[PDB]
């Protein structure tokens, strides 16, 4: 509240910083490249003092860098700068390869969960009740590697055998 | 990107019936000659990278010189498109396991699009031909691990030998494919490998120069930054990318100096004094100091602490390291660790 009756001013501070009095704070958010954003707004019902009564520390969850997350398409923006920073950070530990399990699952060629699952399911048949269910997956309103399933179904239906 | 297919037999039967009704002539045999020519399934009746005769071209002119004829003609195009769509993927699936290099997919693309110039079927305003091409590219990326690895190696080799134009074509191909190997990761790794090798080539064992990291960074920027920006497509004045590149350069400079610190302090001193002071500007963490000492002890004890070495030269080199590290470290805590 800027210590006055004015509306608001955004204040950007580092982490180990002394925030102002709890009763005068309306909302706080944390944003940073990596851990997914967290934002809490304090209404009249609960105050910042009541929220922090258990402790003055708030935890944030870690966003997972999983191969299964990026099945076929990268939904992440993947900025060139943060990719370079991550590469430099990884090299610092490396200076201080197929060593991690993510490369192992990548080497096995089972990265795509849905594509592998439908490949097993289509192995033989093609019962009509199932076929409509598989066709429903191809005709999904929103999904990921939809084009992969469509062409896999085409390969099964009218491919070499 | 949903594409329909109505089986080869049905679409062929629809095609012969439509041509017979519209044309009222015996072009069906001659129509069958065209479909084989566009067909890469049969390698005897297709083009085989050979221009068609006058017969095929004349027919196309006939096919390509009221409302019912227009819609009957329109559904014909769609039916011809469906026939070719069946025909390309079946050929692609026949040779799916035979793909190992990018040059293979380009020649197959030329093989498929060879009839395209002689018979225009794809409308200009709809990039339909590109859509299935990206679809087939996407599947090849997401189904053939060996092709994916070969593309990684090919791009790494191409970026290593400064074949920038072919590398740009490869990056464009990957972006169009939109596969599980995004070009952003590849250019990051290619850039990281290139800067590491350039650093190894340039600032290896050269310690007389002052502010040489600036000299190295400027030389690399003038030699490769414009090409790299063209590859990525980002503006040339990307300030934060240049800052990160510089931060990686000094990190590489630190790593090289940590590796060579023994010859740096023992032999070149005091000629390498200047870069020692520059090194002092970079070291900031306790891990950096513990790595610098444990390496330096390891080599010094390896070489100098041999009793086969003369004791007078051993002491002379020893005090040379003492003054070198004292100038490097005003506190002298590392000297105490070395002395103990």
């Amino acid at each position: 509240e800027e210590d006055v009756e004015k509306e608001e001013v955004i204040r950007e501070i580092s982490t180990p910083c002394l925030l102002p009095d709890f009763s005068k704070i309306k909302s706080i958010r944390v944003k940073m490249h990596g851990y997914f954003p967290l934002e809490v707004n304090f209404t009249k019902d609960y105050s910042a003092s009541d929220f922090f009564s258990g402790g003055t520390i708030i935890y944030i969850q870690r966003k997972s860098e999983s191969v299964f997350e990026n099945k076929a398409s990268f939904r992440n923006v993947e900025d060139i700068h943060v990719a370079l920073k991550r590469k430099a950070a990884e090299s610092k530990n490396y200076s201080r390869g197929n060593t991690t399990s993510s490369q192992l699952v990548e080497s096995l060629g089972i990265q795509d969960l849905t594509m592998v699952e439908l490949d097993t399911l289509l192995s033989a048949a093609l019962t009509d009740s199932e076929s409509y269910n598989l066709g429903l997956l191809c005709s999904d309103k929103n999904s990921g590697d939809i084009l992969d399933c469509q062409l896999e179904l085409w390969y099964k239906s009218f491919g070499p055998h | 990107q949903i594409t329909p297919t109505r089986d080869l037999k049905v679409i062929t039967d629809e095609l012969q019936t439509l041509s017979s009704y519209i044309f009222h002539t015996n072009i069906v045999d001659d129509l069958n000659s065209l479909l084989t020519w566009m067909s890469p399934n049969d390698a005897k009746s297709n083009h085989q990278l050979r221009p068609p005769s006058l017969r095929i071209k004349n027919i196309i002119k006939v096919l390509f010189p009221g409302n019912t004829n227009k819609e009957l003609q329109l559904q014909l195009f769609s039916t011809l498109k469906e026939f070719y769509i069946f025909q390309v993927r079946y050929h692609f699936f026949l040779h799916f396991n035979n793909i190992n290099y990018l040059k293979d997919i380009q020649r197959w693309e030329n093989y498929y699009e060879f009839p395209l110039r002689y018979v225009p079927i794809f409308d200009v305003n709809v990039n339909d031909w590109a859509l299935e091409l990206n679809s087939l590219r996407h599947y090849l990326l997401n189904r053939n691990i060996k092709f994916k690895n070969n593309l990684r190696t090919r791009l790494d080799k191409l970026i290593m030998d400064d074949d920038f134009d072919l590398a740009d074509n490869l990056i464009q191909w990957l972006k169009s494919a939109n596969g599980s190997l995004s070009s952003t990761e590849l250019i990051v790794n290619a850039l990281y490998s290139k800067i590491n090798k350039f650093c190894e080539d340039n600032m290896s064992r050269v310690w007389n120069k002052r502010f040489m990291i600036m000299e190295t960074f400027n030389k690399f920027i003038n030699q490769y930054w414009s090409q790299f920006s063209k590859l990525v497509g980002c503006p040339e004045d990307d300030h934060e990318l240049t800052t990160t590149v510089f931060n990686c350069f000094e990190s590489n400079f630190l790593r090289i100096r940590t590796n060579e610190i023994f010859d740096i302090c023992v032999l070149a001193y005091p000629d390498s004094k200047v870069t020692l002071l520059e090194l002092r500007k970079i070291m900031k963490d306790f891990k950096d100091y513990t790595n610098i000492v444990t390496t330096f002890l390891s080599d010094f004890k390896k070489y100098i602490l041999n009793p086969s070495v003369t004791t007078v030269d051993a002491l002379l080199r020893y005090v040379k390291t003492i003054k070198a590290f004292l100038v490097l470290d005003p506190t002298g805590r590392c000297l105490h660790s070395i002395t103990t």
